[PDB]
């Protein structure tokens, strides 16, 4: 697609990722 | 109207608990590891020619069993429905089916979701209907209420550090619940006008001179495994509309029973095998209660339909678009509520010529996580999770660590339960997203405004949430959708599946403690109308946009 | 290794079991018990079948009862394609439709209502339907005996012959085979 | 909220970095939009992207004070924590020590500060010189303010005797020369495991918050999921939702209060623990004294438990008040029991009674003792001993003095009241009665009743003999007791209460009980050196108070229950989230949908401005429930159950309609929007 549309869709998988790994992790 | 609707509610769930009470004794024995009357003497020796001996084994193990299997299932589907022009029963010579379209099949028929992307009767062969979607009909179906035994089982057991048998748990479920009901459902269907024949496609010489060809096969047993196993594979396009699938309006009562018949026998063997009662009425009063107001809402909506009907010159408005003639307006929209709570995808009606508001709660009723009668087994750790996360709040409120029937809550549960809870919410919304930004997913499109995002949103809750219930509308034979439905029912079912198996062999390494006065009862009013607003909260908070941009949008329109 | 015999082990027995034997079970028991319900129901005039008494053929003759619209594909009334119309509530494309079926009926039905059913007007969920209300048979009653040369009191009789109430009136609604219903009608005329 | 400390406290706040946000999950979610939005405010202002450019940075500015909020919120319990910290650190900050070589005061005075120096030394301090040491003595006396640890300034005989020769931590001195001999060395020093604590707050999170930030972190992922598709769905129909609008929506969607309340809730509750006269090591042992089933109360060395303190002082007929007082401070002086240290703070009360140069009086000291349940001093030849009526009536029929007079309709007249008499001796004449009263204002057999009713189990042990125990047990309204006590029988009776699926909560000596305190899974040590058993877990009791492991079930209860509460709170509000920015998110979408906005609000982003604003102002109006925990009234746990949602479901399902409809009229009126 765009930029503006890759980049957004792609920060929002790191910040799932990151949830992913803070619910895994008890920290 | 309203009293013949009230008066339909009523008949059915008191049928439906009578009927399912002693089902729920039989699965009790059945979860207590007892074998049932007339069973044993020759259930030893089929054990010993199988190579089962009966050995306990644990939640990996266990799981890894019920995995395999499943792959062995969607294996032996998918060279089935590549090959089937090699395999008899070819009345029509059917060619083999393409790789996307064999692929969602037999994924769909194993994760027990059944959605059918194509027209049975001029796709699928004798052999395949008969083969490879009634074994995978009766196969998930056992695999689902074998996962609820297990945890039935990891909920009484103490300290253990096993679970059960998972053959002797397939075998039992399939050889002894499943197997004799639904021949006697296929006997009845058989009794009423349907199909269970081999005949090749009867050419019709219509009255008026034109052609008909009528699709004869084996399709009463099929009905039976599909109704019963809250399955929803029909043989035909139209899942239960067929007059060779639905005749009469007992078929379709005795349908409604059979899709509710497991998940309420299986709230009733809880209550049993727990040794309180309460808490398996617990459940079933929160699935009633959620149930009733679905029923009522999609009732009064599909009454007070389209006045567009009054405005072009009818005597009502009542949206009979869409729905069969045999059966009423409420019978369509209470089968369209228990089939969208209970995770079957048979339909009377078609449910894209329901009102907004009226296909509306089917939507969310299932977006939810079919958790209300849900599936086979499935919606019953649906509930499982649901009253995990009710307990840990109520914990919380009252201010001592979480404890369901005398085991405690801990962290490892609490992800695994979050976790679980996650999986089909997330499929649902990415696979959405991602149909919604692709060309190939907005070029199966029939009715535009709002209606058609809620088509995308409702086939994307389909396969994440193993319905296969369908907005027909859309045109899911494209290998794109294919291809993302496939990868919905998988990771949903089996994401599901490990995470609450998980669970389970965390509360068989627990001990239960004894019931204190300080300890939160788990029963009564008040917590019946916990778990009910904590499921309902928690798909609202879920799901509210979604069916604002859609539903919400098509009825304020 | 191990887990590779029971696993195996239990598939085919279950395979063989539910695939082979409870169809062929099934099929048996039907085909002893209960013919030309197994069979498809079909009438049967003198070596050839003229429809199901369950499925429902296209009438578009004026002497006929005119059944709900069906919406298949490749043809009105097209058992090999049992689908339906699919159009949402909000669709123009479906008000045109019914605006045209309901201009169509009231032209073909002059003497009767002018406010038309909704079974005649609004598509079925799968389009082989049988059936309509006994409301709309009664609508539709004054163009079949005008065409016929019949009356009204023998329509009437005739229909509430193959009027096919349910059980309990409120698992479902009453019914009208309209298939066994001109057949009959031409059986009797002619 | 004094200014000193909040301006100090947001001080600390304004060094938002994002290492110190990226442990608190929710949060660094909302820093990660705001960062987003400020970007897009600054492109926006730039001229990269069109549009407001005025709305995007009212926003951002707003999640950013949202984010300020919540770290004011756990900074401002850091620093309620670190306040109580440097009420006791700050005085040895800058101090002196008086070093010696031998243990004879006839030596020179070595003038070393002694900061960090090791064990096994010998120090010096006189007149009113703070202790720079925590070790023993092996000569001298004097009396010491403990005011760093009971927070009530009482006078205590600090000699060497055996058991009163224990200094501890940076406590004031007020008579004269004692020599000290430190057996610590700095780190393991009282102050500096104070220190240790005060900085080791949310170190090591309980169990209980890792499992709500994991549910908080799922309806993260949930909320962050249906925002970012939000974007594909309003894509197809009509133009695309605004991203500052779905970064607003994020933020004022998840919860943010609990998200940014629960350290806060930790720290201000831990605070609260430490001002109980509560030393804890870990929160775990918090939670599971909240969590336990049954309660053992160990009376040995106490009487009448330690909810019984002094009210009044009743003369006698040849005495006069100041005299009693006088006799009754230098009586249990040398008495670390409760009721001791209740006789010496209610003489203080009335007569400011202080320093009586111990030294001075050459009188060596008897402490209390269990089995002869006795107090006394040994000034010149006379004894000055009290406790119990009936062990003083023995002793002073013990010897051939006449018994006293009109001291039993005394004892009548204060038991009709409803006390327990304590009465001191000159030796041979009785000096008066004082009334113990209990110190609960709402009495400590309804407290015990509201734990019955919260379905936790009271039991106490007694050391004393069948009648005694049961005429005790019958005055609090214990459900058992227990007599002729030893350590196996209470560890016999630990088990077969765990026997039955329960969670056993003990208090009694970190010296004589240790075995069965470990034996219990929550251990209130009391009367120790407080060294080892710190060391060992054995959360320390200051005051040696053995009716504190209820305030512990009160704070450890309070924390749990004040957690759910506001998760359910920052849940429930939601729905008037929705239903303020729902339609004023998907305005130009689709205009249908202004049906939804049941509340009548002007425009769009004044919407999304009033919702905003509410969840960032949520933080600060939570702020004191938060800080004092929840008043909470102690029932069953479905009435609990229902009480809570009653307050606080209903409070997040009705007060954000009526304070985002609040703030948008003001909004309107102000004319920003
Ligand atoms: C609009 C009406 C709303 C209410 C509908 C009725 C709901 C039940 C009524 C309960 C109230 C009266 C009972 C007094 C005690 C109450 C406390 C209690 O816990 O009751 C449990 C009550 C009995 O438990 P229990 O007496 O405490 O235990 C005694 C035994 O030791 C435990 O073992 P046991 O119970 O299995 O053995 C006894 C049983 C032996 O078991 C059997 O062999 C078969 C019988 C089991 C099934 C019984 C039929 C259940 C049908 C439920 C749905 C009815 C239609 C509702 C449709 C609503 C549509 C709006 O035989 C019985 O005696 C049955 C109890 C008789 C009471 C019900 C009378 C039957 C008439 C049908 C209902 C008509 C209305 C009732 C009056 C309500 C006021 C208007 O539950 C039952 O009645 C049967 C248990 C299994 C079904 C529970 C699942 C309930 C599903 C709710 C559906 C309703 C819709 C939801 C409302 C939506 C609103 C938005
Ligand atoms: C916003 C929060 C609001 C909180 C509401 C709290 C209401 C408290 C009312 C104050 C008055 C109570 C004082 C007397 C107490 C003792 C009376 C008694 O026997 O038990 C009554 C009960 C005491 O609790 P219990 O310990 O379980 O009862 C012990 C019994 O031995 C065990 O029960 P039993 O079965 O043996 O009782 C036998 C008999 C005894 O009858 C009596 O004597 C009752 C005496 C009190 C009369 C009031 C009627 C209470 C029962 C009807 C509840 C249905 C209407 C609900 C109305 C709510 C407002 C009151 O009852 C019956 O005839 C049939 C009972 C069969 C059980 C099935 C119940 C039908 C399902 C309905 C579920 C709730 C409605 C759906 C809500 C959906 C909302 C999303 O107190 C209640 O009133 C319960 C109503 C609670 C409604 C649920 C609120 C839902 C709000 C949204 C959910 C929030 C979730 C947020 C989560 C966020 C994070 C995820
Ligand atoms: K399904
Ligand atoms: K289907
Ligand atoms: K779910
Ligand atoms: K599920
Ligand atoms: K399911
Ligand atoms: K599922
Ligand atoms: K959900
Ligand atoms: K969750
Ligand atoms: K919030």
């Amino acid at each position: 697609m765009s930029a503006g549309v890759i980049t957004g869709v792609l920060l929002v998988f790191l910040l799932l990722g990151y949830l992913v790994y803070a619910l895994i992790n008890a920290e | 109207m309203a009293a013949q609707g009230f008066l339909l509610i009523a008949t059915f769930l008191l049928v439906l608990m009578v009927l399912a009470r002693p089902l729920g004794s039989g699965l009790a024995r059945l979860i207590n590891d007892i074998p049932l009357p007339g069973t044993t003497g020759v259930e030893r020796v089929l054990f010993r020619a199988l190579g089962v001996s009966d050995r306990e084994m644990n939640w990996k193990q266990y799981l890894c069993a019920i995995l395999g299997l499943n792959m062995l299932g969607l294996a032996v589907l998918f060279f089935m429905l590549l090959g089937q022009h090699y395999l008899p029963l070819n009345p029509q010579q059917l060619p083999g089916l393409s790789w996307d379209l064999a692929l969602n099949t037999a994924v769909s028929f194993v994760t027990n979701t059944n959605w059918q992307s194509y027209s049975g009767e001029t796709t699928l062969s004798y052999f395949s209907q008969m083969a490879g979607l009634t074994v995978q009909n009766f196969l998930s179906a056992a695999s689902g209420i074998a996962v609820i035994f297990a945890l039935i089982r990891a909920f009484t057991r103490q300290s253990m550090s096993t679970l059960g048998n998972a053959w002797v748990d397939l075998l039992r479920i399939t050889l002894w619940v499943l197997v004799p009901v639904a021949l006697l459902i296929a006997l009845f269907f058989i009794q009423q006008g349907a199909l269970q024949n081999f005949l090749p496609y009867q050419a019709v010489n219509t009255v008026e001179g034109a052609q008909q060809l009528l699709p004869m096969g084996p399709v009463a047993s099929q009905e039976a495994i599909k109704m019963l196993g809250t399955n929803g594979g029909g043989f035909f396009n139209a899942n239960s509309s067929h007059p060779f699938e639905n005749p009469t309006a007992l078929t379709n009562f005795v349908q409604m029973l059979a899709i509710f018949l497991i998940p309420t026998a299986l709230c009733f063997a809880f209550g049993e095998v727990m040794g309180d009662r309460r808490q398996g009425r617990m459940l079933l009063w929160a699935m009633s209660v959620i149930f009733v107001i679905c029923v009522g809402v999609v009732m009064w909506a599909e009454v007070q339909g389209n006045p567009h009907l009054l405005a072009l010159g009818t005597d009502s408005s009542i949206n009979m678009e869409g729905k069969e003639s045999r059966f009423g307006v409420l019978v369509s929209s209470l089968f369209a509520v228990v089939t969208t709570a209970a995770s079957c995808g048979a339909v009377i009606a078609m449910h894209d010529s329901f009102t907004a508001l009226g296909g509306m709660v089917p939507m969310w009723l299932m977006q939810i996580g079919e958790v209300v009668f849900g599936g086979v087994g499935s919606g019953l750790y649906g509930m499982m999770l649901f009253v995990l996360l009710a307990v840990f709040i109520a914990g919380l409120m009252i201010g001592r660590t979480p404890e369901y029937l005398g085991k405690k809550i801990d962290v490892r549960e609490m992800k695994l339960t979050a976790l679980a809870i996650l999986v089909t919410p997330t499929l649902v919304l990415m696979g959405a997203a991602l149909a919604m930004m692709t060309d190939a997913g907005r070029s199966a499109m029939l009715n535009p405004g709002p209606h058609g995002f809620s088509e995308v949103l409702y086939a994307v809750s389909s396969a994440a949430n193993n319905n296969g219930s369908a907005f027909a509308g859309l045109s899911a034979n494209s290998p794109f959708w294919n291809c993302l439905l496939a990868f919905c029912m998988f990771v949903g079912r089996f994401g599901v599946i490990i995470p609450v198996m998980a669970i389970a062999g965390s509360l068989v390494s627990k001990k239960s403690q004894a019931a204190s006065s300080g300890t939160l009862p788990t029963h009564g009013p008040l917590f019946v109308g916990l778990l009910i607003g904590t499921v309902l909260l928690v798909g609202a908070l879920t799901f509210i946009p979604a069916l604002a941009l859609g539903p919400v949008a098509e009825y304020l329109s | 290794m191990s887990g590779l015999r029971p696993a195996l082990s239990t598939f085919i027995f279950l395979l063989l079991i539910t695939g082979g034997v409870y169809p062929l079970l099934t099929t048996v028991l039907g085909q002893w018990w209960f013919p030309w319900q197994a069979n498809g129901s079909l009438i049967r005039e003198g070596d050839t079948v003229r429809g199901s008494a369950l499925i429902g053929q296209n009438f578009t003759g004026n002497g006929y009862f005119h059944g709900r619209p069906s919406a298949t594909a490749e043809m009105p009334y097209n058992p090999q394609a049992s689908g339906g119309s699919n159009l949402a509530v909000s669709n123009p494309e479906l008000d045109k439709l019914i605006a045209a079926r309901v201009a169509a009926l009231r032209a073909a039905n002059p003497d009767a209502s002018a406010s038309v059913p909704v079974e005649l007007v609004t598509a079925s969920a799968s389009g082989l339907d049988n059936n309509i209300t006994p409301q709309a048979a009664a609508w539709q009653i004054p163009r079949v005996a005008k065409a016929r040369n019949l009356s009204v009191e023998q329509l009437t009789q005739l229909i509430a012959k193959y009027s096919q109430q349910p059980l309990v009136k409120y698992i479902g609604q009453p019914v009208v085979n309209i298939v066994e219903l001109n057949l009959a009608l031409d059986k009797l005329d002619e | 909220e004094p200014t000193l400390v909040v301006q100090a406290l947001k001080e600390a706040v304004k060094k938002l970095n994002p290492q110190a946000q990226w442990r608190n999950p929710v949060m660094f979610i909302v820093w990660i939009g705001s960062l987003l939005t400020t970007c897009i405010s600054i492109a926006m202002a730039s001229g990269a992207m069109p549009g407001n450019a005025l709305f995007s940075a009212a926003i951002s500015g707003w999640l950013w004070i949202t984010v300020l909020f919540a770290n004011f919120a756990e900074a401002l319990a850091e620093g309620r924590s670190k306040a109580q910290a440097n009420s006791l650190k700050g005085v040895k900050k800058t101090a002196f020590a008086r070093k010696l070589r031998e243990p004879k005061y006839g030596a020179a005075a070595d003038k070393v500060p002694a900061d960090q120096l090791r064990k096994g030394d010998i120090v010096l301090v006189e007149a009113g010189d703070i202790i720079p040491c925590d070790g023993e003595v092996i000569e001298g006396g004097a009396s010491v303010d403990e005011s760093a640890i009971t927070g009530e300034s009482a006078p205590v005989i600090r000699e060497s005797g055996g058991d009163f020769a224990s200094v501890t931590g940076g406590t004031r001195i007020l008579s004269d020369w004692l020599v000290i001999e430190c057996s610590v060395n700095p780190g393991e020093t009282f102050l500096d495991r104070m220190i240790a604590m005060v900085e080791g707050a949310q170190r090591r999170k309980t169990p209980n918050e890792i499992a709500l930030t994991i549910l908080l972190i799922a309806l993260t992922i949930v909320f962050l999921l249906a925002t970012a598709t939000l974007w594909p769905f309003s894509a197809w129909g009509g133009n695309a939702v605004s991203v500052t609008v779905l970064v607003a929506l994020l933020v004022c969607l998840i919860p943010t209060t609990i998200g940014g309340l629960l350290s806060a809730i930790g720290v201000a509750g831990m605070s609260r623990m430490l001002g109980a006269n509560v030393i804890a090591t870990s929160g775990r042992a918090v939670e599971a004294a909240g969590d336990v089933d049954v309660l053992l109360l160990d009376k040995t060395g106490t009487i009448t438990l330690g909810n019984r303190q002094a009210s009044e002082f009743i003369p006698a007929q040849g005495v006069d008040e100041k005299t009693l007082a006088d006799a009754a401070q230098l009586a249990s002086l040398a008495d670390e029991t409760p009721e001791g240290r209740s006789i010496v703070i209610l003489a203080k009360q009335r007569f400011n009674l202080r320093e009586r140069d111990v030294q001075s009086l050459h009188a060596t000291f008897v402490p209390f003792t269990a089995q002869s349940r006795m107090s006394g001093i040994n000034i010149d030849n006379r004894m000055i001993r009290k406790g119990s009526v009936d062990a003083i009536r023995r002793h002073v029929e013990a010897n051939g003095g006449h018994f006293p007079t009109d001291v039993d309709q005394k004892v009548d007249q204060v038991a009709r009241q409803g006390a327990t008499p304590l009465v001191v001796v000159e030796g041979s004449r009785v000096l008066g009665v004082i009334a113990l009263k209990d110190i609960v204002k709402g009495g400590i057999k309804e407290r015990f009743a509201q734990l019955r009713k919260m379905g936790i189990k009271t039991v106490m042990i007694t050391g004393d003999n069948r009648l005694t125990a049961a005429a005790i047990a019958a005055e609090a309204g214990v459900d058992d007791f227990l007599a002729e006590a030893t350590p196996e029988a209470k560890l016999a009776l630990i088990r077969q209460y765990q026997a039955e699926g329960r969670l056993v909560a003990m208090t009694g000596d970190g010296t004589n009980d240790a075995p069965a305190l470990a034996q219990a899974d929550v251990a209130v040590a009391m009367n120790s050196g407080t060294q080892a058993a710190k060391e060992a877990g054995n959360m320390v009791d200051l005051d040696s108070n053995p009716t504190k492991l209820i305030e512990v079930v009160h704070i450890g209860k309070q924390m749990l229950m004040t957690r759910g509460s506001l998760t359910t709170f920052s849940i429930a509000n939601d729905v008037a989230k929705y239903f303020a920015i729902i339609p004023a998110a998907f305005a130009a979408t689709y205009p249908q949908l202004n049906a939804l906005n049941i509340m009548c609000l002007h425009s769009p982003d004044s919407a999304i401005l009033s919702a905003v604003i509410f969840n960032a102002l949520i933080i600060v109006f939570l702020i004191p429930l938060a800080l004092k925990g929840v008043s909470y009234k102690p029932l069953t746990a479905s009435a609990m159950l229902r009480r809570n949602l009653w307050i606080y479901g209903l409070g997040g399902l009705l007060v954000p309609f009526i304070g985002i409809k609040v703030i948008d009229l003001l909004l309107t009126v102000c004319g920003l929007v």
